[PDB]
RNA sequence: ACCAUAGUAGGCCUAAAAGCAGCCAUCAAUUGAGAAAGCGUUAAAGCUCAACAAAUUCACCAACAUAAUCCCAAAAACUAAUA
């Protein structure tokens, strides 16, 4: 069956290069999210 | 539709072979190549028991003959050869052979270093314990293809005319 | 002749030879031994 | 009575090395039951 | 005269159709992407 | 030139029975009921089998297959007359064959119920060893003769020794640590990226595409 | 100067030129070896016409 | 033609095998070679079979070479059996000393292959004993 | 380059070595430290096919080969030159190098075809009839794959296809 | 030495080499040597004598061969390779005679 | 590439078993050559492997016929592309 799918928790520890490479600060996350829509919904499970 | 597992090999989804062709195994790719970077460093060959053995045995071999006559090993039928061994065997003067390989360091070391050109082709050593030359050149006068080189004799070279003379 | 997938040598004299971008064998002592990839 | 282990023979004397090249050999005699030509 | 058995794209014999160039580069591209978003979704 | 000390064999323990085993053509207790087919029992990885036991070669299996009868036939008669009984011996790592397979005759409209047993089979998984021997051999005579038993089986497969094995498993943990290109199956397949989990199966998690079906594809990382 | 045509890789041999008289078993194919061989002018022609788009106009 | 390796009885040589199909192929005369080998070979008593060379030559003719007798014998004959033990080194046939090799060693020294070889008697004796090792009698050094 | 010498003189045979003086490497060498001779005058990933000057180097005057042992390269710049060569040839380039044989000059067979970048020889291909569609395609081959590490200014790879 | 008694040496009168051993360069003409003092070519022909000439002072190295077709074959060692006096051993003394 | 003798046609079986139908031993001459991996003989004899000796080293894990009206864009190695 195709499902909800999930995501195991490491993927989201971020290595210490990263906030060199993605401009990120080590110490203090940032306040707010700009997110913008790239792809699109259709072909994608309704939830 | 097709079962999960097959026979024939599965044609698959086009987005699942372009995730493949994404994740192909790709091999570390050398700034310089390891073989045209200069020699890789230096690996010591050591001495076996069959190098010390040959080293032994050459070092008592230049010390008990009288007179080593280098004679350039040349192809006879066994009978020749065993003969030959025979007819050195009515003089008492012994024949023996040394692999090219550990001869050549021994005596490119000190003191004979004038048969090193003698070595180069096929050599058969000629060990003379308390020598005649009459005797060695006798059995060379009978086989006109099988050449005497000459070489040391009690720490002096000679050729082939040095040898003619010490027979007389 | 024959016509063949794989080659190989049958013996000692058999021989391999790249000829009209195909791979022979020939061989002297025995004809029968003679193969043609495919 | 026979000779048999190659370990009681000194490398440092003509006659071991004898045993190593027999051993060489029967390996490569064992290597060559498949080999047909 | 080297024809397709069936429909084009359908069924246990298909046309054959490779990956492209291009097909790998859009591919890494959204990759490229994801991975900074999983990045700004971590902290 | 040179010598070089051979390899010798004194611990080197012959069974009595080296030959292998004859196997059966039908269980003694003939299955009655006719069993589904799990195509997934010869899918992915095995865990079984994996390793040795006595000997130190094998035939060892690059496919997922089914292994019948006839199969065996090949292997026991084969091995059998291409071993010495004295230095060598031989070894059964997979059962003698329990799972039915299913016919109907020809000229059949479709349904109407299932079909009688035709066969018995052994699956296999990928990864998974056929036969075990052992012996005061080297391996380049055993490999010789084996070479010839692999490629008859259904499945592509090898012959392989305890360095062989061990030699290309450290190659294969050794090519994913020295990839260059930053993506790997895995890294997408958990964190389902471009979505792409629609388009996978949720084994793949596991086999991180290196298992295709039936196939195994060493190649893959 | 077209007979003087360089041809890439083997194409010389492997590259066909086919056409059909409409008669039954009529089937011409060519190696373009001997094509140019025959009539110099002809892999040219066919390589500008083949090249331009497919309307009136290329006439 | 060639070389016929031909290992026969002391008193005995007849015209039939092995001498009518090994010779006798050759083109050669049994008659001769049996009153000549007959003629060499009756005067041993101590009834040993030699091994002997015959070299047959290209017009019919042929030569003769006598050797001695095998060590198969010798040791027969040293350790008073019959015939050699069924499976060697398994089972023992019979027995000898020192001084047996050493008498079959002196004894074989002027064979053909061993006369060109001014090997000592030690040489021999070992080689005596190699023979000895698989005839199934083994050796007592007193 | 020792030239071998043989003279018939009345009924006896002269046959002698003669020694012509081997041109030496030039001075000055890039990557002195370097190994092999394509290796330390960085010429590697950069020759091509169209590098006479370079190529014409390593053969003999009757066109063929050297050996490798002789000219001491890295197998793989060895098998790169030898296809090169090839190549270059089949290009009609070193003209000068083909076997000398007076009588052969005459027999006229139509121009030389000029061809370049040709991986086979021109008997062994056999023509292609069948084409087949975009899916499956016969592609008719050019350069050798042995070139496929030469720099690309374009960064283009290089077509080996068509 | 191999493609030397396969060619049917018999038409040879005599063969004698010249040549003086403590030279540097003398290694070739020696392999010829013993390719031509091999058991298979010695017993091809009954009417060939070798004969080796060996000097310290003479300091050319040379090989002479003569043969019934009133041919008398000089090749002169000097940078001579074996295989190459060989070679023209095999060209020359076979097609003629 | 070269080269090939020795106890010894090793015991036992067998019409003969001679290294090479089958069981035993794996011995020891020569500096070096298995009581022999191939072939061969009725048994031989006879050919090559390995053994020295001379050398050079550059390697290994090979390949797979075709269809029925007429092949199927034409083409093309490179002036710079996160186009
Ligand atoms: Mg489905
Ligand atoms: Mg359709
Ligand atoms: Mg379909
Ligand atoms: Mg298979
Ligand atoms: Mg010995
Ligand atoms: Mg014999
Ligand atoms: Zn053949
Ligand atoms: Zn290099």
């Amino acid at each position: 069956k195709f499902t909800r799918s999930r995501i195991p928790d490491k993927v989201f520890q971020p290595s210490p290069e990263d906030h060199e490479k993605y401009g990120g600060d080590p110490q203090y996350p940032h306040k707010l999210h700009i997110v913008t829509r790239i792809k699109s919904t259709k072909r994608r499970p309704y939830w | 539709g097709s079962k999960a597992v097959t026979r024939h090999r599965r044609v698959m989804h086009f987005e699942r072979q372009k995730l493949m062709a994404v994740t192909e195994y790709i091999p570390p790719k050398p700034t310089i190549n390891p073989r045209c970077l200069p020699p890789p460093p230096t690996p010591p060959q050591e001495e076996t028991g069959l190098v010390r053995l040959l080293r032994r045995e050459i070092a008592a071999v230049f010390r008990d003959n009288r007179m080593i006559a280098v004679c350039q090993h040349v192809a006879l039928s066994a009978e020749d050869k065993l003969l030959l061994r025979h007819q050195l065997r009515k003089h008492k003067i012994l024949m023996k052979i040394f692999p090219n390989q550990v001869l050549k360091p021994f005596l490119e070391e000190s003191k004979y270093q004038n048969l090193l050109p003698l070595f180069v082709g096929h050599n058969l050593l000629l060990v003379s314990e308390e020598p005649k030359v009459k005797e060695m050149v006798r059995i060379l006068k009978g086989i006109p293809f099988l050449p005497l080189l000459g070489g040391c004799i009690d720490d002096t070279i000679l050729s082939r005319q040095g040898f003619i003379n010490y027979s007389k | 002749f024959k016509t063949k997938g794989v080659l190989k040598k049958r013996c000692r004299d058999c021989y391999l030879v790249k000829r009209r971008g195909r791979w022979f064998i020939y061989c002297k002592t025995n004809p029968k031994h003679k193969q043609r990839q495919m | 009575g026979p000779p048999k282990k190659l370990e009681e023979l000194d490398p440092e004397t003509r006659e071991y090395w004898r045993l190593l090249r027999k051993h060489n050999i029967w390996r490569h005699n064992r290597l060559s039951k498949n080999r047909k030509f | 005269r080297n024809r397709i058995p069936g429909r084009q794209w359908i069924g246990k014999h298909r046309r054959p159709r490779p990956v492209s160039a291009q097909a790998k580069q859009n591919m890494i591209r959204r990759l490229e992407t994801e991975a900074e978003n999983q990045y700004w979704l971590s902290r | 030139k040179t010598l070089l000390p051979v390899p010798t064999f004194e611990d080197v323990a012959i069974p009595e029975k080296p030959k292998l085993r004859f196997v059966e053509r039908v269980p003694l207790v003939p299955k009655v009921r006719r069993e589904r087919k799990n195509l997934s029992d010869i899918r992915g990885p095995s865990t079984e089998a994996t390793e040795f036991t006595e000997g130190r070669f094998a035939i060892l299996a690059l496919g997922g297959g089914y292994l019948h009868w006839g199969h065996f036939e090949m292997m026991r008669l084969t091995i059998n007359r291409s071993m010495d009984p004295k230095n060598m011996f031989a070894l059964w790592r997979v059962p003698a064959p329990f799972k039915p397979i299913t016919r109907k005759g020809m000229g059949q409209r479709m349904g109407g119920g299932k079909g009688a047993i035709d066969h018995y089979v052994t699956p296999v998984k990928a990864g998974r060893l056929i036969v075990e021997m052992g012996g005061r051999c080297e391996f380049k005579e055993v490999q010789g003769f084996l070479d010839l038993v692999a490629h008859k089986l259904p499945f592509p497969a090898k012959a392989v020794s305890r360095e062989t094995l061990e030699k290309m498993r450290k190659d294969q943990e050794e090519r994913e640590r020295n990839n260059q290109n930053p993506w790997t199956f895995e890294r997408i397949a958990t964190a389902n990226m471009l979505g792409i989990r629609k388009v996978l199966s949720p084994y793949d998690l596991t086999h991180k595409g290196r298992y295709w079906g039936k196939f195994y594809t060493p190649e893959r990382v | 100067n077209t007979r003087h045509i360089a041809f890439s890789g083997n194409k010389w041999e492997q590259k066909v030129y086919s056409s059909h008289t409409g008669y039954p078993g009529g089937f011409r194919q060519v190696t373009a070896a001997q094509l140019h061989q025959k009539d110099p002018v002809a892999i040219v022609k066919l390589a500008i016409y083949g090249m331009l788009p497919k309307n009136l106009h290329r006439r | 033609s060639g070389m016929i390796r031909a290992i026969v009885r002391a008193g005995q040589a007849r015209p039939g095998p092995p001498l009518g199909p090994i010779l006798g192929q050759r083109g050669v005369s049994i008659n001769q070679f049996c009153k000549e080998f007959n003629e060499k070979t009756k005067d041993i008593k101590e009834g040993i079979p030699l091994p002997t060379k015959i070299f047959v030559k290209p017009d019919r003719t042929f030569e003769i070479k006598i050797g001695q007798p095998t060590v198969s014998y010798f040791l027969k004959a040293a350790a008073g059996i019959e015939k050699g033990a069924r499976h060697t080194g398994k089972e023992v046939a019979g027995l000898v000393t020192l001084k047996h090799v050493y008498e079959i060693a002196r004894v074989k020294a002027q064979d053909d292959a061993f006369a060109l070889q001014d090997v000592p008697l030690s040489s021999v004796v070992r080689s005596i004993i190699g023979s000895a090792r698989s005839l199934g009698i083994r050796v007592v050094k007193d | 380059f020792r030239e071998v010498v043989e003279i018939l003189d009345g009924k006896t045979t002269i046959i002698e070595g003669r020694i012509t003086e081997t041109p030496q490497e030039s001075p000055n060498p890039p990557n002195p430290t370097g190994q092999c001779p394509i290796c330390r005058w960085n010429l590697k990933h950069k020759y091509n096919y169209e590098d006479v000057l370079l190529l014409s180097q390593f053969i003999r005057p009757h066109g063929g080969m050297l050996p490798r042992r002789i000219t001491g390269l890295c197998q793989e710049e060895h098998l790169k030159i030898e296809e090169c060569v090839k190549m270059a040839h089949r290009a009609g380039l070193l003209p000068n190098h083909r076997p000398k044989l007076p009588e052969g000059f005459v027999p006229k067979s139509k121009p030389r075809l000029n061809r370049y970048l040709t991986r086979w020889s021109p008997r062994s291909v056999k023509p292609i009839y069948n084409k087949g569609h975009r899916w499956n395609k016969v592609r008719m081959p050019v350069g050798s794959p042995l070139l496929k590490d030469n720099v690309s200014y374009s960064g283009r790879p290089l077509l080996l296809y068509h | 030495a191999a493609a030397l008694a396969r060619l049917g040496l018999r038409a040879v009168k005599q063969v004698r080499v010249q040549f003086c051993p403590f030279e540097k360069n003398v290694e070739s003409t020696r392999t010829f040597l013993q390719a031509v003092s091999s058991e298979k070519v010695r017993c091809t022909n009954l009417n060939c004598s070798v004969i080796a000439d060996v000097r310290h002072d003479g300091s050319e190295p040379c090989v002479d061969v003569l043969f019934g077709d009133g041919h008398r074959l000089i090749m002169r060692g000097a940078h001579l390779t074996a295989q190459e006096m060989l070679t023209a051993f095999a060209s020359h003394i076979q097609a003629r005679g």
